[PDB]
């Protein structure tokens, strides 16, 4: 037809507007677990943002670069457990929809397991066992920017993750414990879309 | 912030 | 009446051993 | 294990309040003061 | 002339939330402090909760039920034997 | 006094003078082979048709947005060059240390695109899913509510003459035009 | 399809007839108000052009300059009164279709508004309320130019409004009012027609 | 734990800049004609957004992939030149003792092309029925495991200038781009 | 006692 001749000699690269789904799972980090919090905000124990740009060395951050705007499908975090079943202790596990809260400028803990338990998806078991966590869905459908902040958190992150702590790392025999543990590690398994691509600073 | 406000 | 989301409670036993 | 149940619809809440007094006065002073009542429209904005 | 119109029917509400944790001790020491932990048990007495907020909106309560369930954080290799119970008379302390 | 509400989108179509181009004959400082910066946004040039419309409505989308150069040069001068328009107001390009990686990062954006200053050129925005609206008017905080994006314009090449050899001074070559389409919502008037 | 390719490096900008509804409300300005009338000429008080440029500051005033011609669909003249009903006055209102008659030329009051009270749409009122005003239409719907005039008005307005002031301002005590009153304000509700867009001088 | 399998397969478009390319006045050497020589394959450039597009998936097939040279140079220069995208990585034309077979070759070659460098060309790749995949990154034994193939950029002509006659030295005469599509397998990281 | 809170 005409249009392989028209294609031969004019410097027209195509638009190419449209979505991307795409699928995958990802290795998050080590958590760990005080004997005696005392601080209350100690309570809190591991806080992450919810974008794909803010976990460096992994597949998430690789492929984020490249794009424009996401918006996650499922995000669906997974803790496994690496502790004998005689060691006790208790946790709990929440995803916030509104990146600027910040439970941790309250003074009392018991305000801030309260609100932990409060808001739909909370999750507290053991933490000798694993479990599972989901995000809720928002209405609206927008879109978010990638890559890392720049003044306002709200046009990036779709939420914000938090690990707390609850009662005490504990020993056999029931003495609190010393130091530290390793507790266990958190996983994503993910589904994303993406908008327009580029590359970004 | 509601919370904050109720704990002296 | 006005219902209110509720907590819904789960798990179970664990075993000293798993036989296999 | 202990799980809060998650929803995702909307709920309406109709109703009704009182945002408040407001005053005029006989001299055009300032001409920035023609302004003279300023209100937010959001939830929690209106204590009381 | 604007009027804000009258009711008198009460209103139901369920729901469930979240007391606290709780401790114990290996030393049986004062004896007076066997009395481990104390929770009133109203409306707008558990800050960090949804009723909490919603209980300003009214005049009066009644609670129609109110089941505390306690939920074990220890392996069965420990004891401690303990009890629980919701006395009705707010002036009453054990304490004493 | 029925005083009436309206809701409606109102489609305007037009096209305005953006303004001058030029180019140095060897760039050395990579951050100055970027050669021009404008923002896409209604209400960011002086005495335009469009700054003129935007003030008069609360919000914008445009439906298209393409830039088109025009050259200004004798065919026996040459030197290659990119332009691309960047969606993301707030990812600043200067940044950048090395020239390469500017060329590289401007060349992976879509609908971005490269020739000889010689001759025309047409270039399109990307499209969005939210059908987001944007408000109208100078940044008060975040360019990212307000602008669509950023253009660039971006020297590659030396600038050389006939027998092939560079020339000792930059030098006008052309100018850049808009053909364009908007949507609008709620009539007012900026303060 | 070979649209695209020949679209990508040929100077061809589109062309653009068609029409353009736009819709709006602006602010005219004060009106006053004589306690002693006696020029006949006096009896005349507001005389407006009814042309989207002859109003500046406003909001038609800057859009009209971005076309070429207009034609209103509707056009709509509203009163507001700042004044107590202790006071009394009379006053009447009119639109005329053809630019070049000018009433003010007449030596006598009563033909004045006579001229006033003949043609459709006309509107007399107590100056203590509000009152509502429209045009008439024209069945051949011309198009009409923009801008400032330029020897012949008939190219430009479609019509004329007239506030003509009735009776004398009067007071409480009934003594004819001194100097002048502030009274009310002018408004407008629109609706237009643009055709081919431009910038002029 | 119900970590979940997937074997779909993965469309991605994209564009990105393979760099510059020179000409010498008068080649002699015959094996000095051949100019530029580049793997046609993910992972094997500098910093391009398809690179790191790369390494996320086992295995990879091009449903199009045309190079496209954008000239750098005035009209009163010329030459001629040729570009072709050999589909087997071990063929190397370089042995060849003869510039004559060298240029026949080439031509042979579907969808190779000649023009002169003062204007632009689009080439294309040929397709296979096989629907065979290719492993992604870096050669380990075989380069025909890895690659679909490799382009060649090679001159023709002398270079004359204007008045006809050859220039002492060799010069800058544009640069490559690449648009293209791509298929992706199983998602991993390489190591 | 909940307005008090409210306003600072």
């Amino acid at each position: 037809g005409p249009v392989p001749l028209l294609e031969s000699n004019s410097n027209m690269r195509q638009m190419h507007n449209g979505m991307t789904r795409v699928v995958g799972s990802d290795y998050l980090g080590v958590v760990s677990v005080a004997g005696n919090p005392a601080d209350a905000a100690a309570k809190v124990r591991k806080v992450l943002s919810v974008s794909p740009s803010s976990f460096p060395g992994t597949r998430l951050t690789q492929m984020s670069d490249l794009w424009e705007r996401y918006v996650f499908r499922q995000f669906r975090v997974r803790y496994v457990p690496s502790v004998p079943n005689t060691l006790a202790c208790q946790v709990m596990v929440y995803q916030d929809t509104d990146p600027q809260d910040d439970p941790t400028a309250i003074k009392d803990a018991d305000a801030l397991l309260r609100q932990a338990t409060a808001q739909t998806g909370s999750q507290q078991w053991n933490f000798n066992s694993a479990k599972v966590i989901h995000l809720a869905k928002r209405s609206d459908n927008q879109l978010y920017y990638t890559g890392p902040v720049k003044e306002n958190p709200r046009f990036n992150q779709q939420g914000v993750v938090y690990f707390i702590q609850v009662s005490q790392a504990l020993d056999m025999n029931g003495k609190p414990l010393t130091a530290d543990m390793e507790c266990g590690s958190l996983y994503v398994d993910w589904v994303i879309d993406f908008q327009t691509p580029q590359v970004n600073p | 912030s509601a919370v904050e406000a109720r704990l002296p | 009446v006005q219902n209110a989301p509720r907590i819904q409670q789960g798990g179970g036993p664990v075993p000293l051993l798993e036989s296999n």
